């Protein structure tokens, strides 16, 4: 029986230590701010 | 927010609940007593601490009249 | 079946090679020491502070 | 209640009141944007669980959360977080005396040149100017409108012209 | 009253030196006029909104197009004096950032580990 | 101990000239404390109960030095004993 | 400096004429308490300023606690357990500073201190790691209790006598001793 | 202003939406200080004129609670002032609306305390302990 | 120096020259093997890294057009959980410290060594002037039994001299009567078994 | 009493720092309000990282 709902991501080292979980968490986000991988944008509105 | 939530307020018995608080003294409205000491108390060690001759005195029933609060009805026998 | 993957991806100047690495200089004990003191001082201190105005 | 009105023909639940009150998260993401100095729960909650953890760990005594070496504090003497980058178009072929940071909008005009001192050796600096430019907001194929972190932009004044040369 | 010092509400001299938000190192005995409760969610606002229209003629804190982050400013390092306009009160708050070099091995370290 | 158990109140000092420049010092719950040596004994409820007091703990003294506190203890004792 | 075992003091209760107490220090177990309580007897002092330098200073730079165990006073004195003073910036038991900085500490002679026999001198402190200018003298049988706290730096050699002298004034309400008991004059014997 | 089409306020109308940190913060006692009561009914140590570290006092003693203190000892006779403040820490920290779905449906009745408004969960046993103890009754 | 400035930049963009993609991070347990000073440095190195890095990206970025994308990108991912790394071994050790502090600090308060005015404190027995009594009972006794029979007869109060009475079990008993409760539920059980299996053939 | 009263204070700030504040475990309008559907998915983190 599942301690989280399906849909949630999953946050934690490989371990199961929550220690550091906001680093994660801010990584991730930072992340689907600008990702690192990103090609060239095809919009016309583009950041420079 | 409340550290060191008091204790029930007349508990002193071993086997059986408190009074309702309120008969004992403060505020009113409910029929019946709790404390988590005697309920999360295992029940045999409640009857390990007991003797037939101390259940029986706590054990007893006064009916209507109220023991700590003289002369009147106990509370929750009244229907509020 | 293996996932086997590019091996061909290396960077030798910017990368440090594994005997390097692998290095063990965590001698825990006398480091715990000095952690564990520091944070003793601290502790105490403000508890005699909490003494004080009291 | 001259009359009263027929309430016995309701099951009880609350209706939404009319004039619906708008979700608080910001949703603008332009120059004007305003930081929302309201605090939930959820950041003194996540706050507890950064820090020690909260659920679970036993909180340690007061006297080492107000101190220097409490981790969060600890770990930002002895592993400091900047990232101090700089524009290119500054120090690219040209000469020029004043390259240009971006810089953590926290740091101020002296820790920047702490850190050029201590850290990248860069000894002689005249002064620096401090201009704070809201994040590069973009909208990308679908039009998820996203806006990349806040910044400080640093004019740099040194004694030596510095320029980094491009081979072509 | 106000736990912030007097001189952060009307300026340090006639001009409005030391007037607007400043945020404080929570380990400094210091302390700002940022404060985030309800009762004082207005004057903030009050400032991030309108600044402050001082009777010198300028505006304050904010007279532009970018309202700033009250909650991103550098810390409350001082307090202003008339002779040296700053005066540094705390110095311990500003980041003295120092990294050890050439100490054992540290030289042969390189960013990245290699792979087998 | 007791002087730390009566109410403090912060206010101006003028107004506390002013409320018993009238009567309203008295009033409202509020009195004032003046540390007395000797006091009225005669109708005196306390008093009357505390010096009482005394007067049986001065008589349960007399029954101790005479010795038949030892002897109600000891058959006490005794019918515990044969009970 | 080991030869400077000796530190005294002359102390006066009320009006009583000053009794002389020496000292015996253990330089090699403890080299800085002691280091700290042999030159706090001996206080110099000796910067004399001038007109100049009072008109350069424009401080009074003797305005300072000036580190000397000179007009310095018991200010704990209990019956049967020990005799505490030695305090500079004030003579009322707190406030202790010492001759590095605010207070000093020394963990690894702190660990080391065992109170045993009676006539016996450590420093008198808050915590375990702040150490000031406070001593007491025990005049108790045993103190076994003050072992990871305290640092024993010295013992007293000569006048015990002094110490049960002092030992039996009363205490006033105040919790001090009602007769003031003073420092008057120290000095090292090196 | 909070009426325009600027974008002042029109973060202003959803910004100001969400709610605030609260903790229940109950009244303090300027006037009755209940940490003072300590040295109240003391008798003294005429030598040493400090208090008798007298035994007795602490069974007689009424635990006053607080917030920024855990409990207060207090002499019984003087702990009849303190009457609200003990009703302040049984109560639930929160508004009474919060918690409210504890009164409405039945079984949250029967399985939750009211006794002076603290809802809190009696003790309740779990499926297994209930099975094996009407198991072994035999039942 | 401009030396300075050239870190910042990329090397070999620098000389048009395509950048390698480097062949892993540091894992934790690597780390682990690290002493304190050495965390800090490669903290150092990988911090520099990073800005190096990070002002690439924001080039790159800047003129998209012309340039193209930033190529082997997949560093700053690798850089990024290197330094998440160093801070999870470090937040270990710190709680480990914290964890021992902790308990050192409090069997310090349970010896009672502070005092507020710099000093010792008074001696452990000089204040209490108590004496406890241990009494054996072969059965149980109502405390108020004892507490009149024990109580002080010379003394006029109504405690009698008595400060407290408390009743205890050793644990062993307790053990032995948790241990025959549950044999005497398992008993009435098989008592019951046995009448209820062996009624119908009776 | 001075040393009790700074005990006492210690211990009741870090249960009050233990207690609050107070957020519940679980309650179903976590999932509740969790729940985005696949359009909004999509529109929340699309980059062009995918098709690229
Ligand atoms: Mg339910």
């Amino acid at each position: 029986q599942r301690k989280l709902p399906k849909h949630f991501p999953v946050v934690q080292a490989s371990d199961g230590s929550s220690l550091l979980r906001e680093e994660t968490i801010a990584c991730m986000e930072r992340e689907r701010r600008l990702p690192h991988n990103m090609g060239k944008l095809y919009s016309y509105h583009r950041p420079y | 927010v409340a550290p060191w939530v008091p204790p029930p307020r007349h508990d002193i018995k071993v086997t059986m609940p408190p009074p309702p608080g309120g008969e004992v003294g403060g505020r009113f409205g409910v029929s019946q007593g709790y404390s988590d000491r005697l309920a999360r108390t295992p029940y045999w060690k409640r009857m390990a601490l007991s003797t037939y001759k101390l259940r029986m005195m706590e054990n007893a029933t006064r009916y209507p009249m109220s023991e700590h609060r003289p002369g009147e009805y106990d509370i929750r026998y009244l229907p509020t | 079946p293996p996932v086997n993957d590019e091996l061909e991806v290396g960077d030798p100047l910017k990368d440090t090679p594994i005997q390097d690495a692998d290095e063990a200089t965590y001698d825990r004990e006398a480091e715990q020491a000095v952690l564990v003191d520091k944070r003793l001082e601290a502790m105490e201190e403000h508890f005699v502070q909490s003494l004080k105005q009291s | 209640i001259h009359k009263g009105w027929r309430t016995w023909e309701y099951q009880h639940t609350r209706p939404d009141p009319r004039p619906f009150p708008d979700p608080p998260v910001n949703d603008y993401f332009g120059r004007s944007r305003i930081w929302n100095p309201i605090a939930c729960k959820l950041g003194y909650v996540r706050k507890k669980a950064d820090e020690w953890g909260w659920p679970n760990k036993p909180p340690p005594p007061t006297g080492l959360r107000h101190s220097q070496e409490f981790f969060p504090f600890f770990f930002e003497r002895y592993f400091p977080d900047a990232e101090v980058r700089l524009l290119l178009d500054s120090v690219l072929n040209n000469e020029t005396k004043r390259p240009v940071f971006q810089i953590p909008c926290s740091m101020s005009k002296v820790e920047l040149v702490n850190y050029l001192k201590n850290i990248y050796g860069i000894d002689n600096v005249v002064r620096v100017e401090v201009r704070n430019r809201r994040g590069r907001r973009y909208k990308n194929e679908v039009g998820e409108i996203k806006m990349m972190d806040d910044y400080k932009v640093a004019v740099v004044e040194l004694d030596t012209p510095v320029s980094v040369e491009l081979k072509q | 009253k106000n736990s912030w010092p007097e001189w952060m509400d009307n300026g340090a001299d006639g001009t409005g030196y030391g007037i607007g938000l400043h945020r404080t190192h929570p380990l400094s005995r210091l302390r700002g006029n940022l404060k985030r409760s309800p009762s004082h969610v207005p004057r903030v606002l009050g400032m991030m909104i309108q600044g402050v229209w001082h009777k010198s003629g300028v505006k304050l804190y904010f007279r532009g197009g970018k309202p700033p982050n009250p909650s991103v400013h550098p810390y409350l390092t001082g307090e202003p004096c008339p002779l040296y306009g700053w005066k540094v009160t705390d110095e311990s708050v500003i980041r003295q950032f120092n990294m050890p070099s050439i100490d054992g091995t540290n030289f042969r370290y390189k960013p990245y580990v290699a792979l087998q | 101990g007791f002087v730390h158990a009566l109410p403090h109140d912060t206010r101006d000092a003028l107004l506390q000239e002013w409320e018993r420049m009238h009567h309203l010092d008295w009033q409202f719950g509020k009195a004032v404390y003046t540390p007395r040596s000797k006091e009225n004994v005669r109708g005196n409820l306390t008093w009357l109960r505390e010096d009482r007091h005394y007067d049986q703990r001065m008589k349960f003294m007399q029954e101790v030095e005479s010795g038949e506190a030892r002897a109600k203890h000891m058959k006490l004792i005794a019918e515990a004993a044969g009970n | 400096m080991r030869i400077s075992e000796r530190a005294f003091m002359d102390i006066a209760i009320g009006t009583k004429a000053p009794r002389r107490i020496v000292f015996k220090l253990f330089p090699r177990k403890c080299p800085s308490a002691v280091k700290n309580f042999i030159e706090l007897c001996s206080g110099n002092v000796s910067t004399d300023t001038y007109e100049s330098g009072n008109r350069d200073k424009l401080i009074s730079e003797s305005a300072l606690p000036q580190l000397t165990y000179k007009n310095s006073t018991f200010h704990r004195v209990e019956k049967g357990y020990l005799i505490q003073g030695g305090d500079i910036v004030t003579g009322r038991g707190t406030e202790q500073l010492s001759i590095y900085g605010g207070t000093f500490s020394a963990p690894e002679e702190v660990r080391a201190s065992v109170f045993d026999k009676p006539g016996l001198v450590g420093t008198a402190s808050s915590s375990p790691n702040a150490h000031g200018s406070q001593f007491f003298i025990l005049t108790a049988k045993e103190a076994n209790h003050l072992n990871g706290t305290c640092i024993c730096f010295g013992q007293v050699a000569d006048g015990l006598d002094v110490v049960q002298e002092i030992e039996q004034v009363p205490i006033d309400p105040s919790g001090f001793p009602s007769l003031k008991v003073s420092i008057v004059d120290c000095g090292v014997l090196e | 202003f909070k009426q325009g089409q600027g974008m002042f306020s029109h973060q202003l109308k959803r910004l100001l939406q969400k709610k605030s940190i609260h903790r229940y913060n109950w009244d303090p006692l300027p006037m009755y200080d209940p940490r003072k009561l300590v040295h109240a009914s003391r008798h003294m140590d005429v030598e040493t004129w400090r208090e008798v570290p007298d035994p007795h006092w602490d069974e007689r003693s009424y635990l006053v609670p607080d917030q920024m203190f855990y409990n207060i000892p207090v002499p019984p006779e003087y702990k009849d002032a303190y009457w609200w403040r003990e009703l302040q820490a049984r109560r639930v920290q929160c508004p009474v609306e919060w918690v409210s779905h504890r009164m409405y449906n039945k079984g949250d009745r029967q399985r939750y305390d009211f006794q002076d408004l603290a809802f809190r969960k009696k003790f309740e046993f779990s499926y297994e302990e209930v099975v094996k103890n009407a198991k072994d009754m035999r039942s | 120096s401009a030396a300075a400035f050239y870190e910042f930049v990329d090397n070999n963009f620098l000389n048009n020259k395509r950048p390698p993609v480097p062949g892993g991070s540091w894992t934790v347990e690597v780390l682990r093997n690290k002493s304190l000073a050495d965390l800090q440095h490669i903290w150092f190195l990988l911090l520099k890294e990073r800005n190096m890095l990070k002002s690439m990206k924001e080039h790159y970025l800047r003129h998209q057009e012309e340039l193209g994308a930033m190529p082997a990108p997949s560093r700053l991912k690798m850089i990024d959980e290197s330094m998440r790394n160093i801070k999870r071994v470090v937040k270990e050790r710190d709680e480990e410290a914290t964890a021992r502090a902790v308990e050192i600090f409090k069997e310090r308060l349970k010896r009672g060594i502070y005092r507020y005015p710099p000093g010792p404190p008074p001696p452990p027995g000089a204040h209490d002037k108590t004496s406890v009594v241990k009494v054996e009972l072969s059965c149980y006794v109502e405390e108020e039994r004892l507490r009149e029979l024990f109580g002080r007869y010379d003394v006029f109060e109504p405690h009698k001299g008595i400060v407290r009475v408390e009743l205890k079990l050793p644990d062993e008993v307790l053990k032995q009567k948790e241990e025959a409760e549950q044999l005497w539920t398992q008993y009435m059980a098989e008592c019951s078994d046995v009448k209820a299996y062996h009624q119908w053939s009776t | 009493p001075v040393y009790c009263e700074a005990l006492r204070r210690e211990r009741a700030r870090e249960e009050t720092l233990m207690k609050w504040p107070h957020v519940p475990e679980w309650k179903y309008e976590y999932s509740t309000y969790t729940r985005k559907h696949l359009a909004d998915i999509v529109q929340y983190n699309y980059t062009n990282v995918v098709d690229y």
